[PDB]
RNA sequence: UUGGGCGUAAAGCGCGCGUAGGCGGUUUUUUAAGUCUGAUGUGAAAGCCCACGGCUCAACCGUGGAGGGUCAUUGGAAACU
RNA sequence: CGAAGGCGACUUUCUGGUCUGUAACUGACGCUGAUGUGCGAAAGCGUGGGGAUCAAACAGGAUUAGAUACCCUGGUAGUCCACGCCGUAAACGAUGAGUGCUAAGUGUUAGGGGGUUUCCGCCCCUUAGUGCUGCAGCUAACGCAUUAAGCACUCCGCCUGG
RNA sequence: GGUGGUGCAUGGUUGUCGUCAGCUCGUGUCGUGAGAUGUUGGGUUAAGUCCCGCAACGAGCGCAACCCUUAAGCUUAGUUG
């Protein structure tokens, strides 16, 4: 719904950070206490940030907003991709290709290159090609949807953003601070909250932090559409 | 550039024959009569931007096939300018009869079509950019992919020759079954000659 | 209307084992005569794309210059790197007296009652940066009294 | 001064210690000296504010206060010196 | 550790000085630092131990196309030290000296602080430092960033084309 | 008429490096710029010939046979062979 309530919040693992010197020093609002180096959220602000983001994802989808989702790290290949299908949105699975959004008139073509080379090998006149080409027509195929299987039905611009973690996707929020995209991520410590708009300091080993938040977060773009 | 002629790279591999006749026996005499009528054949067209020629010999029917890229000036009015070359056909040699003509739409798509033309756009020496910028940009607007045409021999008035090319795209100029036509002209400027090597594509 | 002003043409020669290039870059200033001013450049070759990609580059960022009208409201300056500009507000019936990078952002916002003591460098990049980085740091009277928490008319 | 630098570009002796000099922590009270104001006199003739008069225009000469708003004759105010 | 030139088998003599901790006390008793006084590395002007080793200068053998050069020793003062200095070094952390403030981690030298304990060892507070990485700010950039070239104050000295 | 002169007025035009396999462009991005990324780290190879992983993707030129032919086949006509 809105919150992770106080039973499955302190027993799941959504009240954890990790240690000092893998620490971001501007997480002082997101530091409650040290638990053998692991810090705790103040678990009311992370909801009040995210419950208005829930309403922000609602009114942005009230103007039809395709709130972009990203799950790229090896914890998020079945966390945010497992949630954006419960959220009906456009995920992201693989890495920042170098101009998917800033140069979005050449690397969004890879969805068109997977909507045209699908259209090549769907209908007729696919058979006459040399079969060594169809090796690398299909090698082009699998690489194209390893990355942009979420942006398949997203032939529009991303209006808002959801990342998993800016430690290994720091260029995502760099795009979100270049093209003015509102961004919300379930970050851990040693991640900067300044470039992100709605930070949730989650340890990156709880898919319950993904399953009780991020599917339901862009459920407020499926219900926020109407 | 220390290379060979690219129009030689596809003689009989990709291209067809512009000489498809058969003259085996007594080849010596009836060859000199081909080039005795040939040395005036080009000068009477008055830079017509001809593409090439395809001579045919068949039981003494040495028929002339000149293209003359600008039409009309070879026909006349229903056989008035065509009879004059037919009169010289019976005048230089015995018969040589029945001269023909063709024309070309998309007026700068062939190789020698441009090469005789952009040579003649270099005697005046006025806007060697913009006339070729009219040529090459409209050529891809006429259906081309990579067209490569240079202005070589002593531009500007200088005592040193400066080549000035324009080329881009995908250009497989050395494959065996590709039809590549290539040219050369002798537009002198009373200090040096403009040998122009053209390349076009489709 | 995003008002254009060009600065220069260029040629850059990267001497290598082979040959040097003929890149024709530029840099322009693009204002609007409203207090919403940008500037742009680009490593281009086409004199149109020297404008066009840079007009696109200036429309990556039009900075918000608050204009209390008639002039620039204060006696201000600029700052970037090795260069710095200066502006003193003055009369309207003067005729604008400034330079190349110090006039540029000052003329494409319609103000016309200013000065120019272009101190600092002569490189127009950090100069027109200082012409912009100073000008973006301008503030009006009504927002600051809102920011301070006084009233607007209490400041005189 | 307004309105410059001293690591590699010119700008720290080889370091000191030290004589003079300059400049000095913190918190209370006296003077009005320094500060800042108020009553006047009040600062120069072609030069110098503003407006006319004399020059055919003008070049070139007077007018009317402004007038000193800086110095003196004068009253003061203590945070800061 | 020493201001710096610097300081090395030690046992002892006389000491300097560093530092921590408790902070008892005087009630800012401070900093720069022109003058002045010192030190002042090496070599050089000389004395007595010096020529044991090393070694300018000199010597020898050949190499090498070229010697006595790169190879080699013998060997002179100079060396070593004490006895007089001269007043010079990339004496450079190429950063004058005293005081406030702004992201960190990381070892290590001395004192105080402990928790367990350890069979003298684990973890951690602090001081003064010794080091290594690394924000904001900085510069032309290098690079600096608590052992600032960042943000402020005071004094001296120096500089303004070769 | 020139072989009379002049490759250096020059069109060409070849040999060489050279089997050398290297050589270029558009969009990103980053740099105050001078400029860098796509051809690369791991494993596999006769040469921009691979795949993974790579701030990259797109666009190339030469790139192997494609052209001629060895040989190993089939099919045609038995033709003067």
């Amino acid at each position: 719904m809105a919150v992770i309530s106080m039973k499955q919040l302190l027993e799941a693992g959504v009240h954890f950070g990790h240690q000092t010197r893998r620490w971001n020093p501007k997480m002082k609002k997101y530091i409650f206490t040290e638990r053998n180096g692991i810090y705790i959220i103040d678990l009311q602000k992370t909801v009040k940030k995210v419950d208005e983001a829930y309403n922000f994802l609602k009114q942005v989808s009230e103007d039809g907003g395709q709130v972009l989702f990203v799950g790229t790290k090896k914890q998020a290949q079945e966390s945010v991709k497992s949630e954006a299908e419960r959220a009906g949105q456009f995920y992201i699975n693989q890495r920042w290709l170098g101009g998917l959004l800033t140069n979005y008139k050449t690397i969004s073509k890879r969805i068109k290159r997977i909507s045209e080379i699908e259209k090549m090998e769907e209908d007729g006149l696919f058979e006459v090609l040399p079969k060594k080409e169809v090796v690398e027509l299909k090698k082009e195929y699998d690489r194209l949807i390893k990355f942009l299987g979420g942006i398949r039905d997203m032939k529009s611009m991303p209006q808002a953003l959801f990342v998993v973690d800016p430690r290994k996707e720091r260029n995502a929020i760099a795009e979100a601070r270049k093209l003015n995209i509102p961004i919300v991520g379930i970050v851990d410590t040693n991640c900067d909250p300044d470039e992100i708009d709605y930070v949730i300091p989650a340890n990156d080993d709880a898919i319950r932090a993904v399953k009780l938040l991020t599917a339901k977060m862009a459920d407020a773009i499926l219900e926020g559409q109407q | 550039g220390q290379k060979i002629n690219p129009i030689g790279l596809r003689v009989g591999i990709i291209r067809d024959w512009e000489a498809k006749w058969y003259a085996e026996k007594d080849f010596a005499s009836l060859l000199h009569e081909d080039l005795k009528i040939r040395k005036f054949i080009d000068n009477e067209l008055k830079e017509a931007s001809v593409s090439h020629v395809e001579i045919e010999r068949a039981a003494n029917r040495i028929n002339i096939a000149i293209h003359t890229g600008k039409p009309g000036m070879v026909i006349g009015k229903g056989g008035s300018e065509i009879e004059k070359l037919r009169n010289k056909l019976n005048a230089l040699t015995d018969k040589k009869v029945h001269i023909n003509v063709i024309e070309i739409k998309k007026v700068d798509l062939d190789a020698r079509l441009v090469a005789e033309n952009i040579a003649r756009q270099l005697e005046n020496r006025a806007s060697f950019r913009r006339v070729q910028k009219q040529a090459i940009t409209r050529a891809m607007k006429l259906g081309a992919k990579g067209i490569k045409t240079q202005v070589s021999g002593r531009l500007g008035g200088a005592d040193i020759a400066r080549a000035e090319q324009y080329s881009e795209g995908t250009v497989p100029l050395h494959t065996l079954r590709a039809d590549i036509d290539y040219a050369h002209a002798e537009a002198d400027t009373t200090y040096g000659k403009l040998g122009v090597k053209v390349w076009i594509y489709r | 209307e995003f008002e254009e002003r060009v600065v220069t043409i260029n040629r850059v020669a990267k001497v290598v084992k082979g040959g040097r290039r003929f890149r024709f870059t530029a840099l322009v200033v693009v204002g609007d005569k409203n207090g919403r001013v940008g500037f742009g450049t680009g490593k281009a070759q086409e004199v149109p794309e020297a404008i066009k990609k840079a007009v696109e580059a200036a429309k990556k960022d039009l900075v918000v210059v608050p204009r209390v009208e008639g002039t620039t409201p204060h006696t201000i300056t600029g700052r970037y790197g090795s260069g710095s500009v200066f502006m003193k507000p003055a009369a309207p019936g003067t005729g604008v007296i400034a330079g190349g990078p110090v006039r540029a952002v000052l003329e494409l916002a319609g103000i016309t009652d200013i000065l120019s003591k272009s101190l600092g460098s002569n490189t127009p990049i950090n100069m027109v940066r200082a012409t912009i980085d100073g000008l973006q740091n301008l503030k009006n009277a009504e927002d600051v009294a809102k920011l301070r928490g006084k009233t607007v008319e209490e400041l005189y």
